[PDB]
C-alpha cells in the first residue's frame, strides 16, 4: 500500500493492490494539461459560468476558441482539460438532449443530462480497452422546479449539485475562495465568479481574455455575454 | 472492438486477486450501516462531503428500486449508479412478466448475477461496490449484502466501508432480535457515530427505512430529529 | 366497450363500461378498464382487450422506471409519446385504442391515441363501440370549466348512453376522478341494470349425478 | 374455424373454499372420434389446475411450456406459484405468440397457496386475463355452458353442491354439442383433499 | 493489447492447464463437502462458512440447491460461479423435461454441464469456473447416484466422496470406513458426522457448522429433505 | 382535410381546416394540422394522421440536432429535404403529405411541396382531400405579390370554399403567419368563416 | 511476445520464416517433370513395425490428372488437399472441363497467406500452413510440376527436392536431370537420390511412388511394381 | 470473441502448443489395442481404482457406433467432446449415405477436427490420442490412431498414454500371427502387454472386446482376472 | 513508456501516442494557408524526393467538396484516408440536407473522426494535420486546422509541418484581414520560399490553390500562369 502497484494496474483500469484506479487518477492529472481554470456559480436567479480564454497565437480565430457550448435551448456547458475529448462529450451530450426530447417529449433536465453523461464516462472507467475522456464537463440549466442548476461530471463518473465550483489547474484555490465566500452569505453572481477566478489567477483580466454564460430564471435560454457586457461587469468591478 | 478475455485470473494461490483488491476498495468506501428490525429495515450511510459548495440534496446514496426495496453501497459511486439502473431494469422485467412486486431475495439473486458477470467477462474489471439491499414483502424484512465477487449474504444487521470490522463488532453487542424500527435507527446512527470523525449533521448522513408501507428516504428534517438524543 | 373522457376546471375524469364480449356472448360482467400508468396518470382501454392490457402495462413499467429516474412526477406527454411510438412501430396491428389522461404541472390533459399512432389532445372524447352515444351526449352537454359533480353526472350520462344504446358494452360504469391532489378510483359509479336475483332454485340432491370412476388424494 | 378442429370444452366454477374444474374427454379430428381419454386438465401445483381447450397441439404445447416455466419458477423461487402469478405467466406466454397464436383458450382454477382463497380465470387465445368470481368456460361449446352455468350457479356453494352443479352443467352443455362430450372429468379442489371424478356422458 | 492477454486457454511447458489447476487450488481452499451413496437414500453434508455471526439464515440451506424433481447439488468454492452453474443445470434439466416429457437422468445432466465447464476451459479465453460440484439424484435406470465434477469438466460417479478443505483426510476416512452396498441411510449419517468431526478443525463440531440434506424414495416420488437442527444435534450427540 | 400554404414577402401563411373524419362520422372536430418543426418551420399534415404525426416528429428531431449542431436556425430547404427523405424512403408505408413551410435568414419565406416524396418550391401549395375543389378559386384569385392580410383572407376564403363543398373538411380554420418577428397563431371559428354562395 | 503478422527487421514475416524452418524437419520428398509426364516418390520414414505401411500416404490424388505430394506437418495439408479437390471438381461442374495445374496450385496457394488474429470473422486460420506441397499433373500444356511452400509462392520447377534432406538431394536433381529424360529414368533416378538421403535402408514399404502421364491418370505404384523398379536399386 | 492465436510457430518450426498437448497425452492413463483375425481388443489402464469409485462412468472405451469404438488418454473431458462430435457425425453420415461409416471415415473426421483446433483462433489443441477400432462393412478389423497433431494412421497394434514407449516396444516384440490366431491369445496379448505397466495385474485396467458384426463387448472384470492369473 | 498505446495515460496525464503522432506531422514538409477578406489560399512545400516523379505526384491539396479545399501534411496515406472520410461526410450532408455543408460542421464531423482514434489500443492516431478552406456568400472564408489530437481551431493564418514556427513568424507579418486572393498568392509564395531550408532537402515544388470570389466559391487549383508569376515574384523577394 501507500502507492503500491502490481502488474498492469498502472496501465489500464484495474484495481491496484490498494483499490484505486490509476488511470482515472491520472486522467485528473490530465485535466491540468489544458492549462485552464473554469468556474460556475449560481445565485437564486441565474447560473453563471466564466472561463479563461487564451488566444496566444494571434492567428487563432478568436470566435472558435471557446469552452462554452450551447447544449440545448436551455442548457449551458463549460469543458476543461484536454480539448478534443471535450468536443466529443459535447457532441454526445447534444445527442442525449435531442434523444430525451424525442423519446420523452420534454426538455431533458440538467440532472438527468449530467447523470446520463456520467453514466457514459463510467463505462470508460470500467472497460479496459478505451481510456477515460479526460475532460470535466460542467453544466448549467434552469429547471422550472428546482431552479438554477450546476452539475459537474468528471472522468471518474462522479457528479453533484453545486452552489459554486471550478475546474482546471487552479481548482484548489478556486474552491478555497468559493468556500470563503459562500460561508459569508446572490444577485450579481457574475461579480463573484470573475472576482474569484481573477483572484486565484491574479491577472486583472481583460474583456477579451474570458467568456461568460448565463441562464436566468427570467431567461431560460442559455446565452453568452459578449466582450462588451463582460466589459460592463469588469468595469463595474474596478469602480468600487 | 474491446478485450474479450477475462482480466480476473486465478492467482497461483487460487484466490481471485482482483476481487481481493476490489474488496479492499469497498473497504475504503464511505461507511454504511444496515440493521433489520422486527417490522422493517434501516439504512444509514455516511456522506463523505467535501466543501459546503455541494448541493447535498442533489444526489443520494440510498435510492429506491421499487416501492419496497432500497440500496446503499460502499466504495465507487458511478459503479453504484450502474447497479441501480440495472436493478430497476430487473425489477421492472419481473413486474411485467409475473405481475407481482419482485421478492427481494430474487432481485438480490439477479443483481448478484450481474455483479458476477463482470468478474468473468472480457476486459472488464469487477465492480467496486458492496450493496445493501433491504426489502419488505410477505410481511417480512430482508437485508442482503452483495460483494464484488457476486455472492450475497442474508443479514440481521451489518456494516461496510471504512472501519467495517469495528462496525460489525459494534453491532454484535448492540443488535437484539426484538428491536423495533426506530430504536434500530438509533442503533445504526450510533454505529456510524462511532467512527464518523466530523460531527454528523442532517446533511451528511442519509437514513433509509423499509417497512410494510414501502421504502423511502428520511428527509433531513426527520433525520435531524433522530440526530437529536445523541 | 364504450370508454369516454372529460376535462373540467380541476382535473380530468375517465369513464368506462364493465362488459367484455366473446364475439356474441358477454364473457365478463365486471372487467376493469381504467388501468394504471403513473400515480396520477390513468389510461382507459378500448378495442383489442389483450393489446390494450399489454401495451398500457409495458408503458406503465417505462413510466415507473422513468419516474424513479428523473426523481419527478411523470408528464402525460411522456406517456402519450411512448404509447404512440410503441403503437406506431407495429403498424396498427395492436388494436389498442387507448385514451390516456392525467394531471401534470401544466394542467389536466386528456389525450386520445388510436391504434395506428394518431394522438390528439382534446377536452372530451369517447372511444370504443359506444363512442357514438358517448360522443353524442358529451357533444351536447359539455362546457369548459365544469364542476367536478357536473362532470361526474355528465360522464355517467355519457357512458350510460353507451351502456343502454349499444350491444357490446354493458354492466356498470366506472369513473375515475383525477385532480392535482390525487387519483380516486370510483369503482362502479352507477349500476343501471338490476337483474341480479331470480325465482327458480335449481338444486339436485347429491346422487343425481351418475359417477363412473373416483379417486381422492389427501394433501 | 381452427379452434373447433378437435373440439372440447372445459369450465371451472367457484364455491365456498373450493373451485371445481371440469372438462370433456373427446379427442377427435373433425368428425372422427379418435380418443376418449385425452387429457385437458393439467395440474400446476398441489391445488392449482389449468384447464385448456381448443386445437390439440396447442393444448399439449401450452401445457408443457407452462410446466417448464412453472418448474423453473418454483425451483428458482422458494414457493409454489400463486394463482394470480400463474395467470400473468400464462397470459405472457400466449401473448409472446401474439401474431402466431396458440389456439388455446385456457382457464385456470385453484387456490391461494397460503390463504386458500378460491380463484379462477379464463383467457382468450392471445391472453386477455379475465378473472371472474362465478365461473368461466372455454371451447367449442361455450354457449351451452354459459346457459347452464348462468342458470345453475349460486353464491357460496360448498364442495358437494358444487359437484352437482358442475356435473349437470357439463352433461347438459356437452350433450347439445356434436364436437364434444364422450364422458366428462371433474376435479373438486378443497383445502385439504382433491377429488377426481369422471361422469357418465352419452357415448354417441 | 497482447501484453494484457493472460492466455487462460493454453498448456504449460509440461502439459498442465495453469488456470484449471489454480482453480483447483481455490476449491482446495473452499469448505469441505461430502455426500454418501447408500441403498435407502443419499445424504450430503457440507461445512458452512456462514459461521456464526449476525447472519439471518433466510434460506433453508447454504450449499445445497434443488435441481429438478429428483436431484440435488452441492457446490464448493466460488459462490457466484456456483450460482451460475446451478441456474444452468436447472435450465438444462427443464429443457430435457420439455423435450422428452420425463425427468433427466443424473449422468446426462452432469455431462451437459461438464461440457460447459470444459468449453470455458478450452477456448474463449475466459477464466474457468472454480467450482466443484457434488450431485445426488435418482433415476429409473440406475438408482441412487453421486457425481463429482470439478473445474476441468471431468466428472465421475462415486459411492461417497468429499471435496474441499481436508478432502484427502475425508476420502481417507471413507476408504477406512465405507461398507460397499451395506451402508444404510443412518449408517451414512453416522459416518458422515464421523468424517466431518475429524476433518473440521474448528474444533467442537456444532449443528451450526454443517448442514445435511438427504434424498430417498417415498411412494413412487423422490423426497429431497434437509435435516432440521434438532436432528443434527441428535446425530452429533449420538456420535459422542 | 384541406391544408394550404402561401408565400408572401415577409413570410408565409398556413391555413388548414380542423376536422379529421373516420369514414362518415368525424372523430375530431378540432385538430391543429400545423405542428412546428422548429421555431419558424411548420408542417401542414394530411393523409394518415398518425403517419403524418410520426413524420413531423422524426423530422423535428433531426432538424433540432442539425439545428443546434450548426448553431444557426435550420433553413427550410434543409427541413423539406429531411421530410422529403423520410416521405420518400417509406412511400409504400406512409400515406402522408407535408407542405412544410417556414422562414430562414438566407432565403425568406418558402413553401415546399412534398407529396409522394418530392420537393418543389411553389407560390401556393395547397393539399388535402378538399384541395381538389379549390384549384379553380385559387387559380382565379391568386396574384403574385400579396400583402400579408391578402394572404390570410385569401387562404381563409379558399379553405372556406373547400369546407362548404367537401365532406372530409369542416370545423375551424387555423392560420399562422411566419415571419422574421415570429409566428402569429390565429383561429377562425365557424361563426367567422366568410360566407359564400350557399345554394 | 509478438503477433503472427509481424515483419522482422529483415522484411519477412516471422511465421513464414519459422514455418519454412518447420518444413525442414519433414521427410524428404522428390518429384521430377519430364516430357512423358511426372513422377513422385516420397520417403515414408516408418517409425515402428507395428505401423501399417499403407497408412502414411504422402502422395495423394487431387483429380484424374493432378497428384499432390507433400512434406512437413502432414496434418495441415489435409485442408489443402480437400481445398484443391473441392476446387477442381467445382471447376469441372461449372466450366465442364478439367482444371489446369496452374489454376489449381494458384487457388490452393491462396490459403497460404490467409492467416491472422484480428479480422477473424470465423475462427479462421491462426498460423501459416506448415506444408510444402508439390502439385504434379498434366493438362493441355502438358507435364508440369509446381512447387509450393508456406509463403504461398507457387513456382514452376523441372525437378525439386523438399523436406529434411532436400538440399543434398536437390544437388542430385541438378546433377542428374536433363530435358530429354524418359519417365522410367525419372523413377529410377529419384529412387537413387532417396536411397542416397534416407536414414533407414530403402525398401518397397517405406516409400510410395506415383506418376501422371498424358494418357494415363494418376496412379500409385503398388508393392510389387515398386520392388520391380527397385531391382535396379 | 476470443481470437488470439494460441497455437503459433516457435523459433525451430515447432508448434509448442502441440508438443505440450502431446505432453498431456504422455501423462494419460495408458491404453493399448490390437487388430486380430475377427476381434479387436482395447485396454485402458486401471485408471483410478479408488475403492469408492464407480466403474461404469470412469471408463475410457466409449462407443462411436455399432461398428466403431475408441479408447483414448489424456484430458478426459476433451475426449468426451471429441467422442460426442464423432457420434453426431456418424449418425449424420447414416442420414446422408444410408451406409454405416467405415472406420476410415470417422477416424479421418476426428483427425480433421483435432487439426482444426490445432489451427484456429483462441482454441487450444485437444490433449487426446484416440485409438479408434472398428469393422468396415466387409468386416476387416481396423485400428486408427489419432494424436493432437491430427495425423492419423492404420496400425497393427499400438499403445497410447504414459509409458507408450515400453508398451509399444512390447507389441513390437510380441505381435505375431501366432499371437492373434485366436481370441484368447489376442486378449492375453493385450493384458500381457499392459501388465508391464499396470500395477498389480489382474483387476485394474479391465478391457473391451468387439466381435465381427457384433456390438462392443466389455468386461467382465472377473474374466479380466482369469486372464490375470493366466499370465501372472 | 507507458507510451505503448493511446489508451494509457502517463503518470502525468499525457496520451503519448497523440504527442508522438504530432511529432510525425512535425517531421513532414510545411504547408500554409491564409484566410483573407475574400477566400483562402494554400501553398505546399511539396518536396520532390527524386527527379523520376511526375509533376503532380503526391498532391497535398485535395477536394473534399466543391466548396471546401484541404491541405494536409505528415504521413500522407492517412491524409488520403481523411480525404475519403471527409468526402463521405459532405456527400452524406448533401443527400440528407440538400445543400453544401457548412465547413464548420465539416470540421466538427471530421474532428470527431480523427478523435475517434485516440481512445483505443485497437487503433492508432492519424499522424497527420490538415487545413480546410471554404468560401461562400453566406459565411465568407473559413480556415480550420485539425491536428492529430482532433481539436479544431479556426485560424486567420496557419502553418503545419516541420517549419511551423518560422512559417508562423512569417504569417504574422501580414494584414491578411485586408488583402485579396490575387495578392495573397504572392505572399504565400514568399512564405514557402523563405521557410524552406534550401541546402537541406532541396528540390521541392510549389502547389497552390484558393477558393473564393474569383472562383465563384468553387475550390480549384491555381492557374499555372498565376503560380508562375507568384514563384517569380517570391523568388525575386528572396534575392
Amino acid at each position: 500500500s501507500r502507492g503500491s502497484s502490481a502488474g498492469f494496474d498502472r496501465h489500464i483500469t484495474i484495481f491496484s493492490p490498494e483499490g484505486r484506479l490509476y488511470q482515472v487518477e491520472y486522467a485528473f492529472k490530465a485535466i491540468n494539461q489544458g492549462g485552464l481554470t473554469s468556474v460556475a456559480v449560481r445565485g437564486k436567479d441565474c447560473a453563471v459560468i466564466v472561463t479563461q480564454k487564451k488566444v496566444p497565437d494571434k492567428l487563432l480565430d478568436s470566435s472558435t476558441v471557446t469552452h462554452l457550448f450551447k447544449i440545448t435551448e436551455n442548457i449551458g456547458c463549460v469543458m476543461t482539460g484536454m480539448t478534443a475529448d471535450s468536443r466529443s462529450q459535447v457532441q454526445r451530450a447534444r445527442y442525449e438532449a435531442a434523444n430525451w426530447k424525442y423519446k420523452y417529449g420534454y426538455e431533458i433536465p440538467v440532472d438527468m443530462l449530467c447523470k446520463r453523461i456520467a453514466d457514459i464516462s463510467q463505462v470508460y472507467t470500467q472497460n479496459a480497452e478505451m481510456r477515460p475522456l479526460g475532460c470535466c464537463m460542467i453544466l448549467i440549466g434552469i429547471d422550472e422546479e428546482q431552479g438554477p442548476q450546476v452539475y459537474k461530471c468528471d472522468p471518474a463518473g462522479y457528479y453533484c449539485g453545486f452552489k459554486a465550483t471550478a475546474a482546471g489547474v487552479k481548482q484548489t484555490e478556486s474552491t478555497s475562495f468559493l468556500e470563503k465566500k459562500v460561508k459569508k452569505k446572490f444577485e450579481q453572481t457574475v461579480e463573484t465568479a470573475i472576482t474569484c477566478l481573477s483572484t486565484v489567477l491574479s491577472i486583472d483580466f481583460k474583456p477579451s481574455e474570458i467568456e461568460v454564460g448565463v441562464v436566468t430564471v427570467e431567461n431560460p435560454k442559455f446565452r453568452i455575454l459578449t466582450e462588451a457586457e463582460i466589459d460592463a461587469h469588469l468595469v463595474a468591478l474596478a469602480e468600487r | 472492438r474491446g478485450y474479450s478475455f477475462s482480466l480476473t485470473t486465478f492467482s497461483p494461490s487460487g484466490k481471485l486477486v482482483q476481487i481481493e483488491y476490489a474488496l479492499a476498495a469497498v473497504a475504503g468506501g464511505a461507511p454504511s450501516v444496515g440493521i433489520k428490525a422486527a417490522n422493517g429495515v434501516v439504512l444509514a450511510t455516511e456522506k463523505k462531503q467535501k466543501s459546503i459548495l455541494y448541493d447535498e440534496r442533489s444526489v443520494h446514496k440510498v435510492e429506491p428500486i421499487t416501492k419496497h426495496i432500497g440500496l446503499v453501497y460502499s466504495g465507487m459511486g458511478p459503479d453504484y449508479r450502474v447497479l441501480v439502473h440495472r436493478a430497476r431494469k430487473l425489477a421492472q422485467q419481473y413486474y411485467l412478466v409475473y405481475q407481482e412486486p419482485i421478492p427481494t431475495a430474487q432481485l438480490v439473486q439477479r443483481v448478484a448475477s450481474v455483479m458476477q458477470e463482470y468478474t468473468q467477462s472480457g476486459g472488464v474489471r469487477p465492480f467496486g461496490v458492496s450493496l445493501l439491499i433491504c426489502g419488505w414483502n410477505e410481511g417480512r424484512p430482508y437485508l442482503f449484502q452483495s460483494d464484488p465477487s457476486g455472492a450475497y449474504f442474508a443479514w440481521k444487521a451489518t456494516a461496510m466501508g471504512k472501519n467495517y470490522v469495528n462496525g460489525k463488532t459494534f453491532l454484535e453487542k448492540r443488535y437484539n432480535e426484538d428491536l423495533e424500527l426506530e430504536d434500530a435507527i438509533h442503533t445504526a446512527i450510533l454505529t456510524l457515530k462511532e467512527s464518523f470523525e466530523g460531527q454528523m449533521t442532517e446533511d451528511n448522513i442519509e437514513v433509509g427505512i423499509c417497512n410494510e408501507a414501502g421504502f423511502r428516504r428520511l428527509t433531513p428534517t426527520e433525520v435531524k430529529d433522530y440526530l437529536a438524543a445523541i | 366497450t364504450t370508454i369516454a373522457g372529460l376535462v373540467f376546471q380541476d382535473g380530468v375524469i375517465l369513464g368506462a363500461d364493465t362488459r367484455a364480449t366473446n364475439d356474441s356472448v358477454v364473457a365478463d360482467k365486471s372487467c376493469e378498464k381504467i388501468h394504471f400508468i403513473a400515480p396520477k396518470i390513468y389510461c382507459c382501454g378500448a378495442g383489442v382487450a389483450a393489446d390494450a392490457e399489454m401495451t398500457t402495462r409495458m408503458v406503465a413499467s417505462k413510466m415507473e422506471l422513468h419516474a424513479l429516474s428523473t426523481g419527478r412526477e411523470p408528464r402525460v406527454a411522456t406517456v402519450t409519446r411512448i404509447l404512440r411510438q410503441t403503437l406506431f412501430r407495429y403498424q396498427g396491428h395492436v388494436g389498442a385504442s387507448l385514451i390516456v389522461g392525467g394531471v401534470d404541472l401544466t394542467g389536466p390533459q386528456l389525450y386520445g391515441v388510436h391504434p395506428h399512432g394518431s394522438y390528439s389532445r382534446l377536452p372530451f372524447t369517447a372511444l370504443g363501440s359506444g363512442q357514438d352515444a358517448a360522443l353524442a351526449v358529451l357533444e351536447d352537454r359539455f362546457q369548459p370549466n365544469m364542476t367536478l359533480e357536473a362532470a361526474q353526472g355528465l360522464l355517467v350520462e355519457a357512458v350510460t348512453a353507451g351502456i343502454l344504446g349499444d350491444l357490446g358494452s354493458g354492466g356498470n360504469v366506472d369513473a375515475c376522478v383525477i385532480t392535482k391532489t390525487g387519483a380516486k378510483l370510483l369503482r362502479t359509479l352507477s349500476s343501471p341494470t338490476e337483474p341480479v336475483k331470480r325465482s327458480g332454485r335449481y338444486h339436485f340432491v347429491p346422487g343425481t349425478t351418475a359417477v363412473l370412476t373416483q379417486t381422492v388424494k389427501p394433501l | 374455424s381452427i379452434m373447433s378442429y378437435n373440439g372440447g370444452a372445459v369450465m371451472a366454477m367457484k364455491g365456498k373454499n373450493c373451485v371445481a374444474i371440469a372438462a370433456d374427454r373427446r379427442f377427435g379430428i373433425q368428425a372422427q372420434m379418435v380418443t376418449t381419454d385425452f387429457q385437458k386438465i393439467f395440474p400446476m401445483g398441489d391445488r392449482l389446475y389449468i384447464g385448456l381447450a381448443g386445437l390439440a397441439t396447442d393444448v399439449q404445447t401450452v401445457a408443457q411450456r407452462l410446466k417448464f416455466r412453472l418448474n423453473l419458477y418454483e425451483l428458482k423461487e422458494g414457493r409454489q406459484i400463486k394463482p394470480y402469478t400463474l395467470m400473468s405467466m400464462v397470459a405472457n406466454l400466449l401473448y409472446e405468440k401474439r401474431f402466431g397464436p396458440y389456439y388455446t383458450e385456457p382457464v385456470i382454477a385453484g387456490l391461494d397457496p397460503k390463504t386458500f382463497k378460491p380463484f379462477i380465470c379464463s383467457l382468450d387465445l392471445i391472453g386477455c386475463p379475465m378473472v371472474t368470481d362465478d365461473f368461466v368456460v372455454s371451447g367449442t361449446c361455450a354457449e351451452q355452458m354459459y346457459g347452464m352455468c348462468e342458470s345453475l350457479w349460486e353464491p357460496n356453494m360448498d364442495p358437494d353442491h358444487l359437484f352437482e352443479t358442475i356435473s349437470q352443467a357439463m352433461l347438459n352443455a356437452v350433450d347439445r354439442d356434436a364436437v364434444s362430450g364422450m364422458g366428462v372429468i371433474v376435479h373438486i379442489i378443497e383445502k385439504d383433499k382433491i377429488t377426481t371424478r369422471t361422469l357418465k356422458a352419452r357415448m354417441d | 493489447s497482447r501484453r494484457y492477454d493472460s492466455r487462460t486457454t493454453i498448456f504449460s511447458p509440461e502439459g498442465r492447464l495453469y488456470q484449471v489447476e489454480y482453480a483447483m487450488e481455490a476449491i482446495g481452499h473452499a469448505g469441505t463437502c461430502l455426500g454418501i451413496l447408500a441403498n435407502d437414500g443419499v445424504l450430503l453434508a457440507a461445512e458452512r462458512r456462514n459461521i456464526h455471526k449476525l447472519l439471518d439464515e433466510v434460506f433453508f440451506s447454504e450449499k445445497i440447491y434443488k435441481l429438478n424433481e429428483d436431484m440435488a447439488c452441492s457446490v464448493a468454492g466460488i459462490t457466484s460461479d456456483a450460482n451460475v452453474l446451478t441456474n444452468e443445470l436447472r435450465l438444462i434439466a427443464q429443457r430435457y423435461l420439455l423435450q422428452y416429457q420425463e425427468p433427466i437422468p443424473c449422468e446426462q445432466l452432469v455431462t451437459a454441464l461438464c461440457d460447459i465447464k470444459q468449453a470455458y476451459t478450452q477456448f474463449g479465453g475466459k477464466r474457468p469456473f472454480g467450482v466443484s460440484l457434488l450431485y445426488i439424484g435418482w433415476d429409473k435406470h440406475y438408482g441412487f447416484q453421486l457425481y463429482q465434477s470439478d473445474p476441468s469438466g471431468n466428472y465421475g460417479g462415486w459411492k461417497a466422496t468429499c471435496i474441499g478443505n481436508n478432502s484427502a483426510a475425508a476420502v481417507s476416512m471413507l476408504k477406512q470406513d465405507y461398507k460397499e452396498g451395506e451402508m444404510t441411510l443412518k449408517s451414512a449419517l453416522a459416518l458422515a458426522i464421523k468424517v466431518l468431526n475429524k476433518t473440521m478443525d474448528v474444533s467442537k463440531l456444532s449443528a451450526e457448522k454443517v448442514e445435511i440434506a438427504t434424498l430417498t424414495r417415498e411412494n413412487g416420488k423422490t423426497v429431497i429433505r434437509v435435516l432440521k437442527q434438532k436432528e443434527v444435534e441428535q446425530l452429533i450427540k449420538k456420535h459422542e | 382535410t384541406t391544408i394550404m400554404a402561401v408565400e408572401f414577402d415577409g413570410g408565409v401563411v398556413m391555413g388548414s381546416d380542423s376536422r379529421v373524419s373516420a369514414g362518415e362520422a368525424v372523430v375530431n372536430r378540432v385538430f391543429d394540422k400545423l405542428s412546428p418543426l422548429h421555431e419558424r418551420i411548420y408542417c401542414a399534415l394530411s393523409g394518415s394522421a398518425a403517419d403524418a404525426q410520426a413524420v413531423a416528429d422524426m423530422a423535428a428531431y433531426q432538424l433540432e440536432l442539425h439545428g443546434i449542431e450548426l448553431e444557426e436556425p435550420p433553413l427550410v430547404l434543409a427541413a423539406a429535404n429531411v421530410v422529403r427523405n423520410i416521405s420518400y424512403k417509406y412511400r409504400e408505408d406512409l400515406s402522408a403529405h407535408l407542405m412544410v413551410a417556414g422562414w430562414d435568414q438566407r432565403e425568406g419565406g418558402q413553401v415546399y411541396g412534398t407529396l409522394g416524396g418530392m420537393l418543389t418550391r411553389q407560390p401556393f401549395a395547397i393539399g388535402g382531400s378538399g384541395s381538389t375543389f379549390i384549384y379553380g378559386y385559387v387559380d382565379a384569385a391568386y396574384k403574385p405579390g400579396m400583402s400579408p392580410e391578402e394572404c390570410r383572407r385569401f387562404t381563409t376564403d379558399a379553405i372556406a370554399l373547400a369546407m362548404s363543398r367537401d365532406g372530409s373538411s369542416g370545423g375551424v380554420i387555423y392560420l399562422v403567419t411566419i415571419t422574421a418577428a415570429g409566428v402569429d397563431h390565429r383561429v377562425i371559428l365557424g361563426n367567422e368563416l366568410p360566407k359564400f354562395y350557399d345554394e | 511476445d509478438r503477433g503472427v503478422n509481424t515483419f522482422s527487421p529483415e522484411g519477412r514475416l516471422f511465421q513464414v520464416e519459422y514455418a519454412i524452418e518447420a518444413i525442414k524437419l519433414g521427410s524428404t520428398a522428390i518429384g521430377i517433370q519430364t516430357s512423358e509426364g511426372v513422377c513422385l516418390a516420397v520417403e515414408k520414414r516408418i517409425t515402428s513395425p507395428l505401423m501399417e505401411p499403407s497408412s502414411i500416404e504422402k502422395i495423394v490424388e487431387i483429380d484424374a490428372h493432378i497428384g499432390c505430394a507433400m512434406s512437413g506437418l502432414i496434418a495441415d495439408a489435409k485442408t489443402l488437399i480437400d481445398k484443391a479437390r473441392v476446387e477442381t471438381q467445382n471447376h469441372w461442374f461449372t466450366y465442364n472441363e478439367t482444371m489446369t495445374v496452374e489454376s489449381v496450385t494458384q487457388a490452393v496457394s491462396n490459403l497460404a497467406l490467409q492467416f491472422g488474429e484480428e479480422d477473424a470473422d470465423p475462427g479462421a486460420m491462426s498460423r501459416p500452413f506448415g506444408v510444402a506441397l508439390l502439385f504434379g499433373g498434366v493438362d493441355e500444356k502438358g507435364p508440369q510440376l509446381f512447387h509450393m511452400d508456406p509463403s504461398g509462392t507457387f513456382v514452376q520447377c523441372d525437378a525439386r527436392a523438399i523436406g529434411s534432406a532436400s538440399e543434398g538431394a536437390q544437388s542430385s536433381l541438378q546433377e542428374v536431370y536433363h530435358k530429354s529424360m524418359t519417365l522410367k529414368e525419372a523413377i529410377k533416378s529419384s529412387l537413387i537420390i532417396l536411397k542416397q538421403v534416407m536414414e533407414e535402408k530403402l525398401n518397397a514399404t517405406n516409400i510410395e511412388l506415383a506418376t501422371v502421364q498424358p494418357g494415363q491418370n494418376f496412379h500409385m505404384f503398388t508393392k510389387e511394381e515398386l520392388e520391380e523398379v527397385i531391382k535396379d536399386i | 470473441s476470443y481470437d488470439r492465436a494460441i497455437t503459433v510457430f516457435s523459433p525451430d518450426g515447432h508448434l509448442f502448443q502441440v508438443e505440450y498437448a502431446q505432453e498431456a497425452v504422455k501423462k494419460g492413463s495408458t491404453a493399448v489395442g490390437v487388430r486380430g483375425r475377427d476381434i479387436v481388443v482395447l485396454g485402458v489402464e486401471k485408471k483410478s481404482v479408488a475403492k469408492l469409485q464407480d466403474e461404469r462412468t470412469v471408463r475410457k472405451i466409449c462407443a462411436l457406433d455399432d461398428n466403431v469404438c475408441m479408447a483414448f488418454a489424456g484430458l478426459t473431458a476433451d475426449a468426451r467432446i471429441v467422442i460426442n462430435r464423432a457420434r453426431v457425425e456418424c449418425q449424420s453420415h447414416r442420414l446422408t449415405v444410408e451406409d454405416p461409416v467405415t472406420v476410415e471415415y470417422i477416424t479421418r473426421y476426428i483427425a480433421s477436427l483435432k487439426q482444426r483446433y490445432t489451427q484456429s483462433n483462441g482454441r487450444r489443441p485437444f490433449g487426446i490420442s484416440a485409438l479408434i477400432v472398428g469393422f468396415d462393412f466387409d468386416g476387416t478389423p481396423r485400428l486408427y490412431q489419432t494424436d493432437p497433431s491430427g495425423t492419423y494412421h492404420a496400425w497393427k497394434a499400438n499403445a497410447i498414454g504414459r509409458g507408450a514407449k515400453s508398451v509399444r516396444e512390447f507389441l513390437e516384440k510380441n505381435y505375431t500371427d501366432e499371437a492373434i490366431e485366436t481370441d484368447d491369445l489376442t486378449i492375453k496379448l493385450v493384458i500381457k502387454a499392459l501388465l508391464e505397466v499396470v500395477q498389480s495385474g489382474g483387476k485394474n485396467i479391465e478391457l473391451a472386446v468387439m466381435r465381427r458384426d457384433q456390438s462392443l463387448k466389455i468386461l467382465n472384470p472377473e474374466e479380466i482376472e482369469k486372464y490375470v492369473a493366466e499370465i501372472e | 513508456g507507458y507510451d505503448l498505446s493511446a489508451s494509457t495515460f502517463s503518470p502525468d496525464g499525457r496520451v503519448f501516442q497523440v504527442e508522438y503522432a504530432m511529432k510525425a506531422v512535425e517531421n513532414s514538409s510545411t504547408a500554409i494557408g491564409i484566410r483573407c477578406k475574400d477566400g483562402v489560399v494554400f501553398g505546399v512545400e511539396k518536396l520532390v524526393l527524386s527527379k523520376l516523379y511526375e509533376e503532380g505526384s503526391n498532391k497535398r491539396l485535395f477536394n473534399v467538396d466543391r466548396h471546401v479545399g484541404m491541405a494536409v501534411a505528415g504521413l500522407l496515406a492517412d491524409a488520403r484516408s481523411l480525404a475519403d472520410i471527409a468526402r463521405e461526410e459532405a456527400s452524406n450532408f448533401r443527400s440528407n440536407f440538400g445543400y453544401n455543408i457548412p465547413l464548420k460542421h465539416l470540421a466538427d464531423r471530421v474532428a470527431m473522426y480523427v478523435h475517434a482514434y485516440t481512445l483505443y489500443s485497437a487503433v492508432r492516431p492519424f499522424g497527420c494535420s490538415f487545413m480546410l478552406g471554404s468560401y461562400s456568400v453566406n459565411d465568407g472564408a473559413q480556415l480550420y486546422m485539425i491536428d492529430p489530437s482532433g481539436v479544431s481551431y479556426g485560424y486567420w493564418g496557419c502553418a503545419i509541418g516541420k517549419a511551423r514556427q518560422a512559417a508562423k513568424t512569417e504569417i504574422e507579418k501580414l494584414q491578411m484581414k485586408e488583402m485579396t486572393c490575387r495578392d495573397i498568392v504572392k505572399e504565400v509564395a514568399k512564405i514557402i520560399y523563405i521557410v524552406h531550408d534550401e541546402v537541406k532537402d532541396k528540390a521541392f515544388e510549389l502547389e497552390l490553390s484558393w477558393v473564393g470570389e474569383l472562383t465563384n466559391g468553387r475550390h480549384e487549383i491555381v492557374p499555372k500562369d498565376i503560380r508562375e508569376e507568384a514563384e517569380k515574384y517570391a523568388k525575386e523577394s528572396l534575392k
